[PDB]
């Protein structure tokens, strides 16, 4: 789920 | 080299290899210098934090990619979460192609390291993984695999028919056969004496899934032994499943 998405990674692919 | 336009298109987020290898060697320099004398740490723990900065390194290549660049970041997740240790192991080859050297393993951070000390040290398990990929290597140095090639290859491993439910299949149809195609004019236009090149660098792809996987085993149970460093995108990708 939620969980097992990689934060690190969502968070790099959200930036401009 | 002549090369086709849509190859050019490929190698514009290329980066230039000897700095990324430097500024990597200077972020883990810069790691142990944070720690004390005693907190230093290990030899595999710096190992997982250099597999972890070419990731970072992997990851700000594709988001800034041609094509990729115009997916969702749902799509993107998919694909990232689906190939990352097939672009972790490719990176690594291609690497041992254009600057190592037989007998020794090139480090993204411009370290050689022999064999010999790594089949002395290390054990069975990783011992088999460095034999696989030595063989990988062997194959892609035979080829004379180049630049121009290696970006196809990351492009038809980041767009992978694998990939269940993305928003965008139709442009992971489209990287393929265009990709293909334009990776098949440049091996006959530039390589014609290798009549088979384009088959055979893509009979490397499955052979690049495997050690991937194999890889993945490996590190899987160091980090059920507590042994893999955490708060970081080599472990959330290793959990992501
Ligand atoms: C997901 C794929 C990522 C590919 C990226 C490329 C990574 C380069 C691999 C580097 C190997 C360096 C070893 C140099 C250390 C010299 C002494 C030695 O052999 O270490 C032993 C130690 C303990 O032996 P041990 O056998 O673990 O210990 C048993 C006895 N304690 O060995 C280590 O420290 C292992 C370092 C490898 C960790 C890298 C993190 C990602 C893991 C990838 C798996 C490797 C893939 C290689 C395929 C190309």
């Amino acid at each position: 789920g939620a969980a097992s998405r990689p934060a690190i990674l969502y968070a790099l692919l959200s930036s401009s | 080299a002549s090369i086709p336009h849509l190859i050019l298109e490929l190698l514009k987020c290329e980066p230039d290899e000897p700095q990324v290898q430097a500024k990597i060697m200077a972020y883990l320099q810069q790691e142990q210098a944070n720690r004390s004398k005693h907190e230093k740490l290990s030899t595999f723990g710096l190992m997982c934090k250099m597999a972890d900065q070419t990731l970072f390194s992997i990851v700000e290549w594709a988001r800034s990619s041609i094509f990729f660049r115009e997916l969702k970041v749902d799509d993107q997740m998919k694909l990232l979460q689906n190939c990352w240790s097939e672009l972790l192991i490719l990176d690594h080859i291609y690497r041992q192609v254009v600057h190592g050297k037989e007998g020794s393993i090139f480090l993204v951070t411009g370290q050689q390291v022999d064999y010999s000390i790594i089949a002395s040290q290390a054990g069975a398990t990783l011992n088999n993984l460095m034999s696989h990929a030595q063989e990988l290597v062997a194959k892609l140095r035979s080829l004379q695999f180049d630049q121009r090639e290696f970006v196809c290859l990351k492009f038809l491993v980041l767009f992978s028919l694998d990939v269940k439910n993305l928003e965008n299949f139709q442009l992971v149809e489209g990287v393929q056969e265009q990709v293909n195609a334009a990776l098949l004019d440049y091996t006959m236009c530039n390589y014609p004496q290798q009549t088979e090149k384009f088959g055979q660098l893509l009979l490397r792809l499955p052979e690049i899934r495997a050690i991937s996987m194999q890889a993945e085993e490996y590190l899987y149970y160091k980090h059920l032994n507590g042994d893999v460093p955490y708060n970081n995108l080599l472990i959330e990708m290793l959990h992501a499943k």
